[PDB]
């Protein structure tokens, strides 16, 4: 169907969320909101003991699915990288869902990230998936000036 | 009403939308759509008698300067007021700041300030709230609020007015629970502490007959591009002796009588409340707007849309989970239709809805604190226009049962 | 640049006036005429992809949302500004408000009060005064004003070095005089007491090329209307760094970033200044008035303008009694012309010029002080735009002789 | 010609030779008016009879176009020594022909030089030069009117 935007990995997401609730340790916490009125997302980034990767993402707050699904999504691809890994992973989601049907996106680097390619022809919806991994962008950076 | 006809003023309701089907925009409290009378009259007015108003005395001024104080007077008699009463402002949100601001001049002897209260209400779009606060910020004066009841209307049992009361400002008819409120009670109250009242009728001017002598408010602010007209045009209504009494806002060129390095004394009303060059031919396309509904008749358009609520709230409430934020019945209610989908996201509902070629808002619709005090951070908004119908009430009523299926939920 | 082809884009200019000559419009300094691709522009968003900006997301608010932002991005690459230091307002007057309500807020640092100096000139139009007058009135600033040279220039021997100075507005451009400002030394000079510049661009960016960041001004205000765009539309730049800085000045729906009864939070710049529904359709206009002045090129149009101002200043200064008010001089200078015909009031010289077809404003030209600095009560005006004509112009020195011999 | 039909010989007479031009004592009244067309000024001043009936003197200066000024001469001629109804119902009839569009030539009995003013109406920005001194002598009147008694 013409939807296509509503992939099967996207409600499979939204219905089994993954990393879904705040816990502790954690070295930032981050409140963020959609542009779109309507979804909103707490979200918790723990460094390891060195700083070099992200050992926990944490987070709550209500949503649409595509704003859910995108986030349960980010946990998983993000979760025991290395810091700069996060970055570029977030940069490939980042570029692939802002390129209107342009960017397919890699799924070596994506994952399941890849299925949120069909929300680039509805820029409306762009904000929704990119909602928990602005708001991870931001965290990771508060988590390492935390570091030091 | 001859609703083809109607429709048939109207390019833009032929369009197919990505999903294959033609447009049903369920969106108008937002934005309406243009009839050719009104698109026609703006590139009439530009591709011959383009001039500077009240500016030089050449033929094309003249012209111009008939043309945007013919307009005035056309829509002051849509609206039930003297063509002296009427302000241009860029939109309605500027029409209320311009009171919102005169109101905190030292110049202006209702000017309010400490001690005094400003009084607004819960269910008010964000441009009938937000320039209280910076007024009470500015000026020291304190803002206190109406409730709205378990139905979407004004809680009128919530709030006690007393002396200190100089303003009391609220909506004709809400833009999400299309509540028409009680004027003539909350006038009757304003004017037992000497209040003033400032009326949104962005929501009304469009809907239903307005007949702001009548109403007895002080103030009133409509949207040209609401009711069918061009965007960038809003109007004030202010009462001459008011606006006889005030001080300007905005200043510059055509709003002054005399001018020197040192100071400047202004130009009488409305006149004082326009500065620099006026939106000349937004003035013609509202004007042909107004002229539009008034040959129609805002009884029969009232009518229209009252029809197409009913069979959207009757729809609506028979689908399961689904609650209306505002009232079931049609007891002094018009357009929109907010709703919940119990289990689907307003986002993915408005989704759902896009992909049958219905277009509805999803959010707050400019009014948080009335989705806060019912605990919902979104609601899909069904708005309606004279040019809608009620085979599109039932595309709106098929894709929220769709979206219900879709998302797992029935 | 092909004059023909351009006056054949203006459906105006076909138009026979009442006296039965073609219309001669010399008056594109109160407001321009549109071409087509200006009116169409509009007229085909406004019948396929008309929907609420930035509020929803069906697919028309995309596609309304779309145009707004890639109007605003045309418009600031027209200007030389960035996409986010541009924000939308009625009109250039309106512009110039926002900033003198910011410059007198509590919430915003570079606030003025009472010791502190606002400075204008002379020269400049009453948009770019009377806000400072009542920016002053409700602060306890000072107004100070630099006087205007005889040769209708602004005289930047009359002020001096004061650290008491907080704002500077000046014209980029005269709408009387036609001289074209030393921008740079008057930036330099309010650098020396930390004053912010407002620079009134209404007569530059249709008339010459502009570049915002080149000019290194703080806040540059100019007006659609003026330059082939439509109605209802002018444009405040401001330096991003600043605009972060500054409190709102309308409030309301879609500038806000939270909303309670008891408070607000702001979005950033330039949504922070653009309250309720903006002017969606005059954006997708004026954008494609950019791309049109683009097309023909800025640097071609101001050729062809002064071509036109030299034949007007050349072609009346060989009328006796005629005096023009400012430079004779093509020394930065531009349009317009504004001229005194010894003898005979501005309103019976315009009289005259109309009945030959030919449109100039008569009066103040909204710069009442300018003409009492020079004893005068009126003047007509000639200004000229990209779609005027050598062949105009020479009706322009015709209508004026025809007023000595009819009045004479 | 259009020129000459807006333009009237007597408009151009006036012009070249107004009449009781220049402040005089005694007055009842003073008004300053300035045409909205940026432009024109009057400075005018009503002296009224010992009984308060009739008009005995309009007093101007000021400066303005071939219209303002023309209009401010011929109003003079027409009401001075008029009783202060009659001087309104003049100005009246003046205002009414001016405003017309050119639907009203005026009765030249009640207007007298005044007629002259008629091709000025399909000129609606001149309509404000021809109302100056006529707009600030209704002004002045109602003013030196209140005055008397007491
Ligand atoms: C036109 C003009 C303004 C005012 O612009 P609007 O669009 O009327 O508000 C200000 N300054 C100058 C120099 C102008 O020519
Ligand atoms: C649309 C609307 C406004 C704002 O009008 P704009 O034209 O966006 O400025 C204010 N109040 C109500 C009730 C509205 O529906
Ligand atoms: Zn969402
Ligand atoms: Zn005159």
């Amino acid at each position: 169907r013409l939807e296509q935007i509503y992939q099967d990995v996207i409600l499979d997401h939204y219905k089994h969320p993954q990393h879904r609730g705040l816990r502790e340790p954690f070295g930032a916490q981050v409140y963020h909101v959609n542009p779109i009125c309507g979804d909103e997302v707490t979200l918790r980034v723990a460094l390891s003991e060195d700083g070099t990767r992200v050992t926990d993402v944490s987070y709550d707050g209500q949503g649409c699915s595509i704003s859910q699904a995108a986030t349960s999504v980010l946990t998983e691809q993000v979760i025991g990288q290395r810091v700069p890994r996060a970055l570029n992973i977030v940069d490939a989601f980042t570029e692939m869902v802002s390129s209107r049907g342009t960017v397919p996106g890699d799924e070596d680097v994506l994952g399941d990230g890849v299925a949120f390619a069909g929300v680039a022809k509805y820029p409306a919806r762009v904000k929704c998936a990119l909602l928990g991994w602005m708001a991870f962008k931001d965290a990771l950076a508060q988590a390492s000036e935390a570091f030091e | 009403l001859d609703l083809a006809a109607i429709r048939a003023d109207f390019p833009i309701l032929k369009r197919i939308m990505r999903g294959g089907n033609p447009l049903a925009y369920l969106d108008s409290g937002a934005t309406s759509q243009r009839p050719l009378q009104v698109l026609d009259a703006e590139r009439e007015f530009l591709t011959a008698s383009n001039g500077a108003v009240h500016r030089g005395a050449h033929q094309l001024m003249e012209e111009a300067t008939d043309a945007y104080e013919q307009g005035r007077a056309d829509i002051a008699l849509f609206v039930g007021a003297d063509t002296d009463e009427l302000v241009f402002t860029k939109n309605a949100t500027e029409a209320l700041n311009l009171v919102s601001y005169v109101l905190g001049d030292s110049r202006f002897e209702r000017a309010v300030g400490p001690g005094d209260v400003i009084v607004t209400t819960e269910l008010e779009h964000h441009a009938n709230l937000i320039p209280w606060q910076e007024l009470a910020r500015r000026t020291g004066a304190t803002l206190r609020w109406y409730g709205v009841t378990d139905d979407g209307r004004i809680d009128l049992d919530s709030l006690y007015l007393d002396d200190r009361v100089k303003v009391v400002a609220f909506t004709h008819h809400s833009n999400v629970t299309g509540v028409l409120t009680p004027v003539s009670e909350l006038v009757s109250r304003a004017h037992q502490s000497g209040a003033l009242t400032v009326l949104d009728a962005c929501q009304s001017v469009p809907h239903q007959p307005v007949d702001l002598h009548e109403l007895g408010v002080d103030f009133a602010a409509f949207s040209g591009h609401k009711m069918l007209g061009p965007n960038g045009i809003g109007v004030l209504y202010g009462r001459r002796e008011l606006l006889a009494q005030m001080p300007p806002f905005l200043t510059g060129g055509s709003m002054i009588e005399t001018v020197t390095m040192e100071g400047a004394t202004y130009a009488p009303a409305p006149q004082r409340f326009e500065a620099g060059t006026p939106m000349t031919s937004q003035v013609v396309g509202l004007a042909a707007a107004a002229r539009y509904l008034g040959a129609i008749g805002m009884a029969a358009v009232e009518a229209h849309e009252r029809e197409l609520v009913a069979a959207a709230i009757e729809g609506l409430s028979g689908i399961d989970g689904v609650r209306i934020l505002g009232p079931t019945s049609m007891r002094d209610r018009g357009s929109p239709v907010a709703f919940v989908v119990e289990g689907v996201h307003a986002h993915d509902v408005g989704q759902v809805l896009d992909d049958g070629g219905v277009a509805v808002r999803v959010g707050h619709h400019c009014a948080l604190p009335l989705h806060r005090r019912f605990g919902l951070a979104a609601t899909a908004r069904a708005s309606f226009a004279v040019y809608n119908t009620a085979d599109e009430v039932d595309r709106l009523v098929a894709g929220v049962r769709r979206s219900r299926h879709f998302f797992g939920r029935a």
